[PDB]
C-alpha cells in the first residue's frame, strides 16, 4: 500500500463524483465529453506529459527538454535516495500540476458563490484532498490565500471554463494515479 | 451466559490437537432434556465431516473413530434429524491436525549502517499446520540479553529496535531463534557473531563528477559516505562494455587524478565502501552516476 | 476483411492497419489522431474524416488462461486468470478490471474485481465467463472469455 | 446534523459489512438469520429496551422500573441542560450496551487470531466506531485493555457464539441509530 | 524575536546547567575547565568555524575550502529564498554538528545507565532540545535510534570522555548562539 497512491486515488474518485453533479446541475450548460473541448492550462509550463513515464517507456532521454523545470523538490512521498531522478522530476511536475489547478479551481469557487442561487459550487472536499497530496508530494507546500473579489463576474463564462477544467484535471488525475501505482509495484 | 451448544454437547480424544497419523474419538452426546420431540425409529443423529455424513446412531450417545486425517482443519458437525422437521445442528468440534515444528537451520543478523537496528533472518522449514510463535535472543559477552517474541505464524524477520553499541570493536554476540507449538519446540543452534559481521556499511549516498577542473581526460569524484570507512572500490568500466573496476581506493571522500576516457560520452559510475577490510561486508553499489 | 450478408445486400468491410509512428513516449495525449478514407469509386469521389483519441477507442482481448480450481471440501470454486500478453507494459501503469459473470445458462451474477482471482459458487449446469476494461477510463468491454463449470 | 447521529450510522453500516463478510467466510457453521436464535447479552444489565422510545410514546412512567441502573452519566453526545431525563437515562444505557459488547467482541478476536488459518477475524474499524461513539456517549469512557490468552480455545464454539452476538448487535444497532435520529429531529 | 534564536538560548542555558551538574557529581573526575583539554569531534568534518561568520567579517572567500560539505539542506528555521549562500552553508553545518553531538550523547547515556549507582546522567531535557533545534534547521532530520549494549562498559573512561565533551559542546552552544542572534538582528 502506497499512502500517496491512496491520495491519488482518492482525488481520481473526488473528481468522478464533482463531474458528475457538474453534469447534472447545469442542465443546459453543454458538459458532455463529447461537446467540450479539451484545453490543458499545464500545456508547456510543466513535464508531467514527458517525465512521468515507466523507466522502460523513456530511454533516449533526448526528449526530456534540457531537465525542463528541474526544481527536484525534495518530498515525504518518496526518499531522497530511493528512486531514480525520472520519478523524482516526475513528482516535482506532479506538484506544480496541482498548484496551478487549485489556485484556478479556488479563483472559480469565490466567484461561484456570489450567485444568487447556488447552482453549482467546487466540492470542499475535493480541493481538501489535492492540499493533502502537494503537502506529502513536496516539503515547501504554499497554501493559497482565500481568494475573493469586490464585483460580480458574468456566471455564464465561469460555468462553461469551469467544464472545460473538470474534464481536463479527471484526465490529469489518471495519469498521476498510473504514476502512484508504479511506484508502490 | 450465551452458549453456542445447548441441545448437546461433543467431545474429542485426545484433544483437536493431534499429531499427524493419530485417530480421534469424536463422539456426540445428547443431554436427556432435550431430544426429538417424538420418539419414533425415524429420527436420527447425524454426524458430518464438511457436510458429509460419517455416521448416525438413534440413541443420544453416537461414537466414531476418525482415522487418517491429513494436515489442517476438518469439521465434524453432529446434526439432530427429527421425523419431519428439517435438521437442528446441535453442536460441532474443529481439529487441527499438526507436527512437530522444523527448526530452523540457518539464522543470520544483518545491522544497516553504522546506525542501524539489528535485523535476524532466519529459514522457517516446513510450515506445521498449527499456531506457531517465534523468539529470538540475542545476548551479549556475559549473559546480559535481549529478547522479542514474533507472535505472528509467518516471520520474515525480528527486528531489535534497540541498537547495538560494540564496546569494543571484536566482541562475540550470540543469537538464537526458538520454535514453539502445541505438539512440540525446537530450537535453532547458537552462532557468534563479532561485530563487525553485524554490520554492514550503506551504500555511498553522494556523487559528483569533476574533471580535475579542466578538459582533461583524467577525472576527479567526489563522493560522501558513513565517516568510519576504512576501505573503498569505484567503477572505471566503461559505459558500453563494462570491464573491470578497481579492487581498492585510497581513504578519500574525493577521489583525485582517477583515469578516465579522453570522449566525453556518458559513462555509468558505481561506488561502494568497506567498513572493515578484515572482517566487514562491502556496502551496496551507489546509485549509477550517468556521464 | 469480410463479406456478410445484411438484408440482401452483401456489405463488405474494409479496413486499414495504422501505427502511431512517433517516437518520443508521452504519457498523456493532448492531440485525437485524425483519419482520412479518399473513397473512389469509377468516375465518383467522395472523403471521410474521422477525429479520435486512442484511449477513446482501446478495447482490450479476453482474459488470457482462465481456470478454475475447486477450493477443497467447500462448495465455492476459486477462479484465476491473467493479463492479456498484447496489452501494454508494464501490467501496474496500464490496468484492467475484470467483470465475472456466472449466468451461463441469477440474471446478472456480473461481479467486478480488480484481482486476478476470484471466488464463485459454481451451479452443475452453467459456465463462468469473463470480461476485461480499462480499469483507469471507461473503454469498450472485451469478449467473454468462458470456461465449462 | 448530529455527531453522534453521524457515528451510530457509521456504526450500522459497519456491522452490516462485517456480517456479510461472516456470512460468506463461515460457509458450514450456520449462520443466516433464520438459522440463529435471538439472544441479547444485555438482557437485563441495562434498560435500553424501556429508556430509548420516543417522548410521546412513553407516558405512564411506571414501566421504568425504580429508575433502573440511573447513573445518568454526563457526555458529550448531549448537553446538560439541553434534555428531559428520558433521554439522558437512555444516553446512559446506550454507553453501557456499547460496553458490554467490545468487551466480548475483543475476548472473541483474541482467540480468533490464534488460529492456524485466518478464516475470520473481528473488523478492526468496526471495534474503532464503538471506541469513538461511547467517547462521545459518556466522558469517563474507559478502554478495554489488550486482551489475549496462553493456550489455544476450541474454534467451532468461538465461530457459532460470534454469529450470534452479531446479528443481535446489528438489532441494537439500529436502536441507537433510531433514538440520534430523535435527538437531531 | 526569532524562534531558532529562543531554542539556541534554550540550548545554552540547558548545556549551562548540565555542566554545573557534573561538576558536583564527579567531585574525583577532573571536569574543571583548566584540567579538561579542548577537544572537538567536528574538527574536519564540519565548517561551522568558517562558514558561520558575519557577513562584514568573511570576504575573500577563499578560505571556505572549495565549498566543504556543501549540503545546503533547506529546513524551517530560514526561508529558501530569504539568506545569502554563506548564512545557508552555516545553517546546514550547525545541523551536521548537533547530529554529531546528539548520536554520541545517546551512546554515553546508554552506558551510564548500567553503572549500579545513578552518579550522572546526560539531561533528557537537553538531549529534547537538540533534536527540536535540528528539526527547525533541516526537514529531513534523522532520529538517533534507542541505543544500548549487551555487556558492562568501564565507567572511568566514560566519565572523563563526558566531562570533555559537555565543555567542548558548551562553546558550540555560544557559537550557535552568535549566529542565530544575527539572523535576528
Ligand atoms: C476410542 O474409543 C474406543 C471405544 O470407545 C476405544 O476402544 C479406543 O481405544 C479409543 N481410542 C482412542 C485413541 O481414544
Ligand atoms: C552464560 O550462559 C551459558 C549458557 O546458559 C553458560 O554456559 C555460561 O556459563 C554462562 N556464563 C556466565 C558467566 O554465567
Ligand atoms: C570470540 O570467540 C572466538 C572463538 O570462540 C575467540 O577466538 C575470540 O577471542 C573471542 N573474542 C572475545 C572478545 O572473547
Amino acid at each position: 500500500m502506497f499512502p500517496c497512491l491512496h491520495h491519488s486515488q482518492n482525488l481520481l474518485r473526488a473528481v468522478s463524483n464533482m463531474l458528475q453533479k457538474a453534469r447534472q446541475t447545469l442542465e443546459f450548460y453543454p458538459c458532455t465529453s463529447e461537446e467540450i473541448d479539451h484545453e490543458d492550462i499545464t500545456k508547456d509550463k510543466t513535464s508531467t506529459v514527458e517525465a512521468c513515464l515507466p523507466l522502460e517507456l523513456t530511454k533516449n532521454e533526448s526528449c526530456l527538454n534540457s531537465r525542463e523545470t528541474s526544481f527536484i523538490t525534495n518530498g515525504s512521498c518518496l526518499a531522497s535516495r530511493k528512486t531514480s531522478f525520472m520519478m523524482a522530476l516526475c513528482l516535482s511536475s506532479i506538484y506544480e500540476d496541482l498548484k496551478m489547478y487549485q489556485v484556478e479551481f479556488k479563483t472559480m469557487n469565490a466567484k461561484l458563490l456570489m450567485d444568487p442561487k447556488r447552482q453549482i459550487f467546487l466540492d470542499q472536499n475535493m480541493l481538501a484532498v489535492i492540499d493533502e497530496l502537494m503537502q506529502a508530494l513536496n516539503f515547501n507546500s504554499e497554501t493559497v490565500p482565500q481568494k475573493s473579489s469586490l464585483e460580480e463576474p458574468d456566471f455564464y463564462k465561469t460555468k462553461i471554463k469551469l467544464c472545460i477544467l473538470l474534464h481536463a484535471f479527471r484526465i490529469r488525475a489518471v495519469t498521476i494515479d498510473r504514476v502512484m501505482s508504479y511506484l508502490n509495484a | 451466559k450465551i452458549d453456542a451448544c445447548k441441545r448437546g454437547d461433543v467431545t474429542v480424544k485426545p484433544s483437536h490437537v493431534i499429531l499427524l497419523g493419530s485417530t480421534v474419538n469424536i463422539t456426540c452426546s445428547l443431554k436427556p432434556r432435550q431430544g426429538c420431540f417424538h420418539y419414533s425409529r425415524r429420527n436420527k443423529l447425524i454426524l458430518y465431516k464438511f457436510d458429509r455424513r460419517i455416521n448416525f446412531h438413534h440413541g443420544h450417545s453416537l461414537n466414531s473413530q476418525v482415522t487418517g486425517l491429513p494436515l489442517g482443519t476438518t469439521l465434524f458437525v453432529c446434526k439432530l434429524a427429527c421425523i419431519n422437521s428439517d435438521e437442528i445442528q446441535i453442536c460441532g468440534a474443529e481439529i487441527f491436525v499438526g507436527v512437530a515444528p522444523e527448526q530452523p537451520q540457518n539464522l543470520s543478523c544483518i545491522q544497516k549502517g553504522e546506525q542501524g537496528t539489528v535485523a535476524c533472518t532466519w529459514e522457517r522449514g516446513r510450515d506445521t499446520h498449527l499456531y506457531t510463535e517465534y523468539t529470538l535472543q540475542l545476548s551479549g559477552p556475559k549473559n546480559l540479553t535481549w529478547q522479542k517474541q514474533c507472535k505472528d505464524i509467518y516471520c520474515d524477520y525480528l527486528d531489535f529496535g534497540i541498537n547495538l553499541t560494540p564496546e569494543s570493536p571484536e566482541s562475540n554476540f550470540t543469537a538464537k531463534v526458538t520454535a514453539v507449538n502445541s505438539l512440540g519446540s525446537s530450537s535453532s543452534l547458537p552462532s557468534t557473531f563479532t561485530f563487525l559481521d553485524i554490520v554492514r556499511p550503506l551504500p555511498p549516498w553522494d556523487i559528483r563528477i569533476k574533471f580535475q577542473k579542466a578538459s582533461v581526460s583524467r577525472c576527479t569524484l567526489y563522493w560522501r559516505d558513513e565517516g568510519l570507512v576504512l576501505l573503498n572500490r569505484l567503477r572505471y568500466r566503461p559505459s558500453n562494455s563494462r570491464l573491470w573496476n578497481m579492487v581498492n581506493v585510497t581513504k578519500a571522500k574525493g577521489r583525485h587524478d582517477l583515469l578516465d576516457l579522453k570522449p566525453f560520452t556518458e559513462y555509468e559510475f558505481q561506488i561502494s565502501s568497506k567498513l572493515h577490510l578484515y572482517k566487514g561486508s562491502w556496502s551496496d553499489w551507489s546509485e549509477s552516476l550517468r556521464a | 476483411s469480410a463479406e456478410r450478408v445484411r438484408g440482401d445486400n452483401k456489405e463488405y468491410e474494409y479496413s486499414v492497419e495504422c501505427q502511431e509512428d512517433s517516437a518520443c513516449p508521452a504519457a498523456e495525449e493532448s492531440l485525437p489522431i485524425e483519419v482520412m478514407v479518399d473513397a473512389v469509386h469509377k468516375l465518383k469521389y467522395e472523403n471521410y474524416t474521422s477525429s479520435f483519441f486512442i484511449r477513446d477507442i482501446i478495447k482490450p482481448d479476453p482474459p488470457k488462461n482462465l481456470q478454475l480450481k475447486p477450493l477443497k471440501n467447500s462448495r465455492q470454486v476459486e477462479v484465476s486468470w491473467e493479463y492479456p500478453d498484447t496489452w501494454s507494459t508494464p501490467h501496474s501503469y496500464f490496468s484492467l478490471t475484470f467483470c465475472v459473470q456466472v449466468q451461463g445458462k441469477e440474471k446478472k451474477d456480473r461481479v467486478f474485481t480488480d484481482k486476478t482471482s476470484a471466488t464463485v459458487i459454481c451451479r452443475k449446469n452453467a459456465s463462468i465467463s469473463v470480461r476485461a476494461q480499462d480499469r483507469y477510463y471507461s473503454s469498450s468491454w472485451s469478449e467473454w472469455a468462458s470456461v465449462p463449470c
